[PDB]
């Protein structure tokens, strides 16, 4: 929120533009359209069906964070018990497969523990959130004045 | 090119007619209860047969009947 | 792959071994390591 | 293994016990209660911490507690 | 009867009843005192 | 002199009970001691396997409750007949069908919501509809909305009598068990007596009613001129010169010379060039075969007078060598447990309804459906959606089933024992291929995504580079484009122009073009075919190990609805079928939003536009489909953003309910996460330290407040998640269907 | 005709005797491939095991790599699959070291250090051989 | 040793591993009055034989809820029913029950273990005893 605020301010200011925030920053549906829609335009233009700009890393990198949040929600959501059964099963099938069986693992592989699993969760949704908006501010900046 | 049809003639009925007499000779053969439900007046003309053995083989003569007339009429 | 800076060769080699031998070199040390039965 | 203590406060209602899947609990006579019979944990490295003998306490709190502690494979409950 | 009477007295029952009532005063206001920003 | 077998007056019918809630469970009869007292009450109100253990009585209330599930039905259908007839445009829009936005909703100005009755054409303000009520009224003759409100009228006296039949046939004369046994006479008449007799009847309705009212019609009659339907029926001269056949009468039908009835049943296939709808002489011969079809059908099974085939005979008849004891022990399973019934209905409701979906957009039967490109898609996505969450009931209650009915005694090496006996090797095969699937098809979408950013489209899967060509649709669509040459002689046209062949086009816009396959295609079918292999290993799993597994031996001990086992064993989170059908309505949620934006996107950029006089036909996007859709990025931007435009710039017009539904569902979905992410130890404690403030003023309640269950937890989260989920994506696709023309 | 039964008659054993997993050819194939072949020492073990695996990698790199539209496309398929081999054999040296360090036994001569440590060493000269004769077949001219 | 006929099963994928001839596995025993059919801990249903029953399985858990099957689902009860943990050695060792008699039940001769004497709120403070190798529970 912090940061929108910021960001949004700020972009009217170097525009020299302050009546867009002023008029549109009263409800949120301007700030859905007229900062994220609106400022996004560029950026996923990064690279194109007809072509690469100097914004395409940028792109790639919200992509990348836009996944990583979403990967931090399987930890947040799904528990261990699931995981462990299915671990069972992928045991199983190692053992009980041929040409498989001269290799085996040193340590018996089970499911991550909760505390384990909360803490990794937390971390890709973090990673994944400060990549978005890092890529998304940097290439929006850069777009209309960099 | 509607696929043609034959108008009623006694050809079509004693055709279907052999098929309700095949019918009911097939059936004879092969259903499991033929005398459980209501039955006939008087059974010795009929086989054996219930009301609702008569009623199916008769059914199926008539299905079997139209069947092949449809398919004799195509070609 | 090439550039105008002062000895562009250096990243010819310094990036594969940042890349695939360091990398490689202390996942196999530490993976040793870490199965290491010898004491406790 | 996992750590089962049993204080003062059981009354030897003998829920913990039966409430054991793993056959770690088990009954000792004693002098502190109606029953005269307390809760005991002879065989604790067999126990994997399901908190059933936890659940099964009809005291204010719990007079019995499983506090985890290091892991092993009968613990861990693993079948493989 | 007395079980109808007990029924309609029920938490669900009560809380509608209250939050319809309440709903049309306000609609009803609106309709006949529409666009009240503050007291005059 | 019949099989039927009832009780008399079981159970009196008194007002007091209503007066105590939660009379049903023992647990919560006497009185409420905390707040979970609330909601354990709401949650296990219909389940009548719990409440008693009695077989007969479960079905007498199974068999009430879903009389008054037919009310409520009755009571909809009527309702939407009455909104029809009164608050709608229908007779004006039937005049000019081509010009006027059907509509059927008109909101009250109170606090200017009267800015949402919009202009929807010939001097009417209302709120346009997308549920293809108009078509489907047309297209059963409906031409004043006097009729409508008849329709209206008789819903609700029908509905009404299912009521009065469920009272009736529960505290009143209730069948005993024998009664709901008879499965073989049960199936005789609803496969003959409700398919075969209402296939036939609607038929009838559609031959006599339906034909005669749409061919003048589309043949530009005016709808105040046309003959009441009555009419043709008691003026059969007026039938006649619209089909000349008719003056034949019903002597060629028992004569077998049906060629005859060739002039309005036909084998036509393809699409009305009027209106854009199926031909009805099509439907008409079409519903007929199917009630033949059916009635021949429903005398199979032997039920009093020892002719047909028995089930039981048939499944311990049919075993082989790999099974043992093969399909024996099935019969009682299914005629003593109704979970293990619901669950197969239930999936088989589910395929059924997303079949609907799918094979009624490819050949739209009713009249101007495909000219209108919002109903087209409300009506795909609406009923793939309600195939979805059916199909995820059916791998929950079939999870409840083997938790609760099953017994082992009777079901000793036969087919669900060996269910039991190789499950391992099933999910492990069956996890491998979900992998397998995710890797070689989202895998592809990555590697596209990287090489198109790192300026490489040569090394990109697209049809301008390393082609993946679905060859097998591609043949199966040419196959079917021959179909009416030589391989189904008798037809004129081919079942859908989907397949190929001309462009059906009405007024401007296509009705229905062909539907080419590209690298894209092929990519979309194989993540669905991902997406749908593990949503069934999430639910089958769910199934196979609801009553033990290696982890826990006895987890059919502790029920079908725990929350855990505790931490021990490492943690047992989410070990329950319970937790199984919570995890797998999310990926359902995912599959059917890939599907539906899938076939959103392809049509609108490679079937729906407009068609120049000149004959050439401009697409809505311009078909960027095919170049877009290999990329994430393609998605983000070209589908996402580009057309989420008609959805935010929707304010200060009709539209602009769409974009507030919008943001809520934006919202709700948010609101989920403080369910799904955390626990309710938390909870509990702040819960302690409110109540400590509420006791400081003597104002604590005196039912002690408790923060939700674990399960009660996970619930609201997933319904939370999928309610704001799926609002967001309704109200996207309204706005944006309702303004590209 | 029950043609599925337990493994090894052992009903308690989490496997089931089926016409893929317990069947006559399928043990008689099995039996016969360079790891389970009978009195095989580890280091021509190794060496078949690795023919194989070393000549099947020429195909991938070859037929779809960067260079699959040039003239450097089998050189390329080629430096590839050594490349791939030569982390295989240390991905194979580590899983000898780290996994035989406790007894040295002999009921298995492939199971031990030494035995382990001849089957990599066979299994990167095997490696080597098969893509290098691969390249050969698949490489036009440039000899 | 133990002796038994092992209960009429046609096998199953869930049943033993690698750790049972690796590290160790359970054996349970019991007297059927009659011929009957019984749900597998592993999975399935399998028929135990009239007279001794000897089984074999990977863990304490598995046997036990066995036991609690064979205890509560019978009318004829099941109560002599032996749990030994089996050594890859050869080694047996009887588990339960301990003593002949059920735990759930006070039997004179056995020695109270774990039982402390304190209520669980006199537990000492974690700071009095830090940089020690203990726990306020263990102290
Ligand atoms: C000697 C007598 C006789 C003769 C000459 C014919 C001749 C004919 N019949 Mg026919 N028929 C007969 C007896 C006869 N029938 C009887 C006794 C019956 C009653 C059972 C029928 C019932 C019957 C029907 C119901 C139909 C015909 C049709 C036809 C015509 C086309 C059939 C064909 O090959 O095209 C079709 C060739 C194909 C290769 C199509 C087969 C592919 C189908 C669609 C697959 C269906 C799979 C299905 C779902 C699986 C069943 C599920 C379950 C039961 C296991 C042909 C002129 C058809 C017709 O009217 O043609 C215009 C037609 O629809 N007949
Ligand atoms: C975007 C978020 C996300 C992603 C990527 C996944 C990914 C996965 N989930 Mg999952 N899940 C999620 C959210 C997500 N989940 C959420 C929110 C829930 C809550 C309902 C679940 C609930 C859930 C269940 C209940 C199940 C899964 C399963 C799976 C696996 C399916 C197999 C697969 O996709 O192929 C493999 C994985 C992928 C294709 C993911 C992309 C991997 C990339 C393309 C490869 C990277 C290339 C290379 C390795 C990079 C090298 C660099 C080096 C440093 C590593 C997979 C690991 C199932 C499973 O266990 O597998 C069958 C399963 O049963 N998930
Ligand atoms: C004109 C009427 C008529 C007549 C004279 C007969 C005469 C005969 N039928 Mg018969 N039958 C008839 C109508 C008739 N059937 C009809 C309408 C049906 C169908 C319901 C049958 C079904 C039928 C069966 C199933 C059998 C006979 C049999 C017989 C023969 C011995 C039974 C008997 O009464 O003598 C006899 C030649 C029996 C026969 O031929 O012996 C093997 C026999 O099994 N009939
Ligand atoms: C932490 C500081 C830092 C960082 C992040 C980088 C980052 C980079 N350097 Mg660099 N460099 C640094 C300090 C640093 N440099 C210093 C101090 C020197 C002087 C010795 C150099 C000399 C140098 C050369 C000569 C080259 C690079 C190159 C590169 C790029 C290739 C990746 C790489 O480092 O491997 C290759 C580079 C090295 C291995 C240099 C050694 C790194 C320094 C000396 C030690 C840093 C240790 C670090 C603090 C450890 C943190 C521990 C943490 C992970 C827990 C990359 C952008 C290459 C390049 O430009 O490619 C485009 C290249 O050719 N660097
Ligand atoms: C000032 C004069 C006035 C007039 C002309 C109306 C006229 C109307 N009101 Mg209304 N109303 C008024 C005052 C008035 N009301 C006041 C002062 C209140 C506050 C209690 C309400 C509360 C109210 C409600 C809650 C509802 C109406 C409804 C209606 C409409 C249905 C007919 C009706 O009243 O029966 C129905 C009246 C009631 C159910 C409650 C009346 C309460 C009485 C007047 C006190 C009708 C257009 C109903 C409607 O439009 O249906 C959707 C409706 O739901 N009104
Ligand atoms: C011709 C006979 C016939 C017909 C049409 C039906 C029809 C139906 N049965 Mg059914 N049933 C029958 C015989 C029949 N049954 C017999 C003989 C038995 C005993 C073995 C049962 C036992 C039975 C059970 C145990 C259950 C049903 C249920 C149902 C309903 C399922 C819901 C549905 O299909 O939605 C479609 C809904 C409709 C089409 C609405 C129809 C509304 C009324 C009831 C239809 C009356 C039509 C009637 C023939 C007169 C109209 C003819 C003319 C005047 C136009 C459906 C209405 C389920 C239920 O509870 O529903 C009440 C259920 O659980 N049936
Ligand atoms: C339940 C279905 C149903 C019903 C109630 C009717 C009812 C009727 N049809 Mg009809 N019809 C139907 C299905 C039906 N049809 C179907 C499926 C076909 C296609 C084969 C026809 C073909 C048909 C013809 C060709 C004629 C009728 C006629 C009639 C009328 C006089 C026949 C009669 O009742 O005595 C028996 C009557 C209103 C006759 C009429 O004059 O009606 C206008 C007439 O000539 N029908
Ligand atoms: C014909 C359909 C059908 C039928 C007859 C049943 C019947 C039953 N189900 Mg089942 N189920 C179905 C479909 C069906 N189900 C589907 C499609 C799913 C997948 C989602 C499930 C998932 C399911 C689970 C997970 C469970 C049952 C249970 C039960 C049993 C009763 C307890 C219950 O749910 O009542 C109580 C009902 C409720 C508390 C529902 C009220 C809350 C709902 C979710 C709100 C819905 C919001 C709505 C969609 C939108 C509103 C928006 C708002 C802003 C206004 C009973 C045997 C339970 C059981 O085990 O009993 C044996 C159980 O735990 N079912
Ligand atoms: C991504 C997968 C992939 C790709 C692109 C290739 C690509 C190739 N393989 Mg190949 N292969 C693969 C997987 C793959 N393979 C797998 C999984 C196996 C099993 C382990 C094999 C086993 C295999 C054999 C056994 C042979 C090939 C050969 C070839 C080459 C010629 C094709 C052929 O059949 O020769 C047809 C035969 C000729 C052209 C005669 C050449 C003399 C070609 C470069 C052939 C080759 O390179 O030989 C020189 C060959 O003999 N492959
Ligand atoms: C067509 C499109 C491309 C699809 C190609 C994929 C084919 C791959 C597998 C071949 C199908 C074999 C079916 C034979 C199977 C069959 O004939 O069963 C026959 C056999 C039962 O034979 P009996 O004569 O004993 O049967 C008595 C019966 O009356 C039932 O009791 O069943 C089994 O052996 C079950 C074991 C199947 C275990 C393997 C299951 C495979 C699951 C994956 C299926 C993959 C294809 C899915 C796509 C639909």
């Amino acid at each position: 929120w912090l940061t929108f605020y910021w960001h949004w301010k700020h972009l009217g200011v170097w525009s020299g533009n302050v009546a867009q925030f002023n008029e549109n920053s009263t409800y949120l549906m301007g700030w859905f359209r007229d900062y994220l829609w609106a400022n996004s335009a560029q950026l996923i233009n990064g690279y194109n069906p007809y072509g690469v700009n100097n914004l395409s890393v940028w792109a790639w990198m919200f992509l990348f964070g836009h996944l990583v949040w979403a990967t931090g929600f399987m930890f947040l959501i799904s528990w261990r018990g699931y995981w462990q059964e299915l671990i069972e099963t992928i045991v199983w099938a190692h053992e009980r497969t041929p040409l498989a069986n001269l290799v085996r693992w040193k340590d018996k592989p089970v499911a991550l523990s909760i505390v384990q699993a909360r803490l990794v969760g937390l971390a890709h949704f973090t990673v994944g959130y400060v990549l978005t908006y890092a890529a998304f501010l940097i290439a929006s900046t850069a777009g209309k004045f960099g | 090119a509607v696929p043609a049809t034959l108008s009623w003639s006694p050809k079509v009925a004693g055709v279907m007619i052999a098929c309700n007499i095949l019918a009911i000779a097939f059936g004879k053969l092969t259903i499991k209860q033929q005398n459980v439900g209501t039955p006939m007046p008087s059974s010795n003309f009929f086989g054996g047969f219930g009301l609702g053995a008569v009623l199916g083989t008769a059914s199926f003569g008539h299905i079997l009947g139209a069947g092949v007339i449809l398919g004799l009429a195509n070609m | 792959m090439d550039g105008s800076y002062a000895a562009s060769y250096l990243p010819w080699i310094l990036i594969p071994m940042v890349g695939w031998l360091f990398p490689a070199v202390t996942m196999g040390l530490l993976f040793i390591h870490i199965e290491s039965e010898g004491e406790g | 293994s996992h750590s089962v203590k049993i204080y003062d406060t059981c009354i030897g209602c003998t829920q913990c016990v039966r409430a054991c899947p793993l056959d770690v609990l088990e009954m000792v006579p004693w002098d502190g209660c109606k029953a005269a019979q307390i809760a005991s944990s002879p065989r604790t490295e067999d126990c994997v911490g399901c908190k059933r003998c936890e659940t099964a306490c009809p005291t204010d709190f719990l007079s019995i507690r499983v506090y985890l502690g290091a892991e092993t494979t009968r613990s861990m409950g693993l079948a493989y | 009867m007395d079980g109808l009477k007990s029924f309609l007295s029920t938490a669900p029952v009560m809380i509608m009843a209250l939050l319809t009532f309440t709903a049309g005063i306000l609609i009803e206001f609106n309709r006949f005192y529409p666009d009240l920003l503050f007291h005059p | 002199k019949a099989k039927v077998s009832v009780d008399n007056n079981p159970v009196p019918t008194s007002f007091e009970k209503w007066g105590k809630p939660g009379h049903f469970d023992r647990t919560l009869a006497r009185g409420p001691k905390t707040t979970t007292w609330i909601w354990n009450l709401h949650a296990n109100a219909h389940d009548f396997d719990s409440q008693t253990s009695d077989l007969e009585d479960v079905s007498r209330k199974i068999f009430s409750a879903h009389f008054g599930h037919l009310a409520v039905v009755f009571v909809w259908l009527s309702g939407m007949y009455f909104h029809g007839a009164k608050f709608s445009n229908y007779e004006g829009w039937l005049a000019d069908p081509t010009h006027i936005k059907p509509s059927a909703q008109v909101v009250w100005p109170i606090v200017g919501q009267g800015i949402l009755n919009g202009d929807v054409g010939g001097g009417f303000h209302g709120i346009q509809i997308t549920s293809g009520l108009f078509y489907l009224w047309r297209a059963s003759g409906f031409t004043d909305s006097y009729q409508l409100y008849c329709t209206a009228i008789g819903g609700l006296v029908m509905a009404a009598l299912m009521l009065f039949a469920g009272w009736f046939h529960y505290h009143v004369k209730a069948p005993k068990l024998e009664w709901f046994q008879n499965v073989e006479s049960m199936m005789n008449h609803h496969l003959a007596g409700l398919l075969g007799l209402g296939s036939l009847g609607w038929a009838g309705h559609q031959i006599h009613v339906s034909m005669p009212i749409n061919k003048l019609l589309d043949a530009g009659v005016a709808p105040k001129d046309i003959p009441l339907p009555h009419e043709f029926i008691l003026e059969p001269s007026k039938m006649a010169e619209l089909y000349p056949s008719f003056a034949q009468g019903l002597t060629p039908f028992f004569t077998l010379n049906w060629g005859v009835y060739s002039d309005f049943l036909t084998f036509k296939g393809g699409l009305n060039p009027v209106t854009g709808g199926l031909w009805l002489s099509d439907t008409a011969h079409h519903h007929l075969a199917i009630a033949v079809l059916f009635i021949i059908a429903g005398h199979m099974y032997r039920t009093n007078w020892g002719i047909g085939h028995s089930m039981k005979e048939i499944l311990e008849a049919h075993k082989g060598p790999f099974t043992g004891e093969g399909h024996k022990g099935l019969y009682e399973i299914l005629t003593t447990s109704w979970h293990a019934q619901l669950a197969i209905n239930l999936a088989l409701l589910g395929s059924l309804t997303i079949i609907v979906a799918q094979h009624m957009y490819a050949m739209p039967p009713y009249p101007y459906q495909a000219i209108d490109y919002a109903t087209q898609l409300s009506l795909f996505t609406h009923h793939m959606w309600i195939g979805g969450f059916l199909i995820v009931g059916a791998g929950a209650h079939g999870a409840i089933f083997m938790v609760r009915d099953y017994d082992p005694a009777k079901n000793v090496n036969n087919l669900l024992d060996r269910m039991l006996r190789h499950r391992d090797a099933i999910i492990s095969h069956l996890n491998w291929v979900c992998i397998f699937l995710g890797f070689h098809s989202f895998g592809l979408y990555i590697h596209n995504d990287t090489m198109r950013a790192l300026g490489r489209p040569q090394d990109m899967f697209s049809d301008t580079a390393i082609q993946l060509q679905p060859i097998f649709a591609q043949w199966v669509q040419h196959l079917h484009t021959l179909a009416p040459g030589a391989t189904a002689p008798n037809a004129l046209a081919t079942a859908s122009y989907a397949f190929g062949g001309e462009t059906i086009a009405v007024a401007g816009k296509v009705a229905m073009m062909p539907i080419t396959l590209g690298t894209a295609d092929f990519m979309v079918h194989h993540i669905h075919a991902f997406t749908i292999h593990v949503t069934a290993l999430i639910l089958l799993k769910g199934v196979l190990y609801a009553r033990s597994s290696r982890l826990v031996p006895d987890k059919a001990n502790l029920g079908f609805r725990f929350p855990c086992d505790g931490p021990g064993r490492g943690g047992t989170c989410q070990v329950s079928g319970w937790d199984h059908v919570f995890l797998g309505l999310f990926w359902m949620y995912n599959s059917l939003s890939i599907v539906i934006f899938h076939f959103s996107w392809k049509m609108q950029s490679d079937v729906w536009g407009t068609v120049s006089p000149d004959g050439s036909v401009t697409h809505v996007t311009l078909g960027n489909f095919a170049q877009s859709a290999i990329t994430i990025n393609g998605w983000l931007r070209d589908f996402l953003w580009a057309q989420a435009a008609n959805v935010i710039n929707s304010y200060g017009s009709a539209l602009s309910a769409y974009g507030i539904m919008f943001l809520a569902g934006h919202f709700v979905f948010a609101f989920s996460l403080m369910f799904l992410f955390s626990g309710r130890g938390y909870w509990q404690e702040l819960i302690e330290s409110i109540v400590w403030a509420h006791n400081k003023l003597n104002v604590a309640p005196a039912i002690q407040p408790r923060a939700l269950s674990i399960i009660q937890g996970r619930a609201v989260g997933v319904a939370h998640y999928l309610l704001g989920g799926i609002v967001t994506t309704w109200a996207f696709f309204l706005a944006r269907s309702l303004s590209i023309g | 005709n029950q043609v599925v039964q337990a493994y090894n008659g052992d009903p308690f054993v989490g496997h089931l005797s089926t016409p893929i997993s317990d069947s006559a050819f399928t043990r008689t194939f099995i039996g016969n491939l360079p790891a389970y072949r009978k009195g095989l020492s580890p280091i021509l073990r190794g060496l078949e095991v690795g023919m194989a695996h070393g000549y099947f990698l020429i195909g991938p790199w070859t037929l779809l790599g960067p260079l699959r539209d040039s003239e450097y496309q089998y050189i390329g398929g080629l430096i590839g699959a050594l490349a791939l081999i030569l982390v295989a054999t240390a991905a194979l040296s580590s899983y000898g070291l780290v996994t035989f360090q406790g007894e040295q036994g002999s009921g298995d001569t492939l199971q031990t250090a030494d035995g382990w440590s001849q089957f990599a060493a066979g299994f990167f000269v095997g490696g080597m051989g098969g893509a290098f004769v691969a390249y050969f077949l698949l490489e036009n001219l440039s000899v | 040793e133990l002796s038994g006929q092992p209960p009429k099963f046609g096998g199953s994928t869930g049943g033993l591993l690698s750790k049972a001839n690796r590290e160790e596995k359970y054996a349970i025993t019991w007297t059927s009055a009659s011929e009957q059919v019984f749900e597998m801990p592993t999975g399935g249903a399998a028929i135990m034989n009239e007279g001794e029953n000897l089984l074999y399985l990977a863990r304490k858990e598995q046997c036990l809820a066995l036991g609690t099957q064979l205890r509560t689902k019978f009318k004829p009860k099941i109560q002599d029913y032996k749990i030994y943990r089996v050594y890859p050695s050869g080694e047996v060792q009887y588990l339960h029950p301990a003593d002949g008699v059920f735990p759930e039940k006070v039997n004179e001769g056995r020695e109270a273990q774990g039982t402390k004497t304190r209520r669980i709120g006199q537990n000492p403070e974690p700071v009095t005893i830090k940089f020690s190798g203990k726990a306020p529970y263990e102290v």
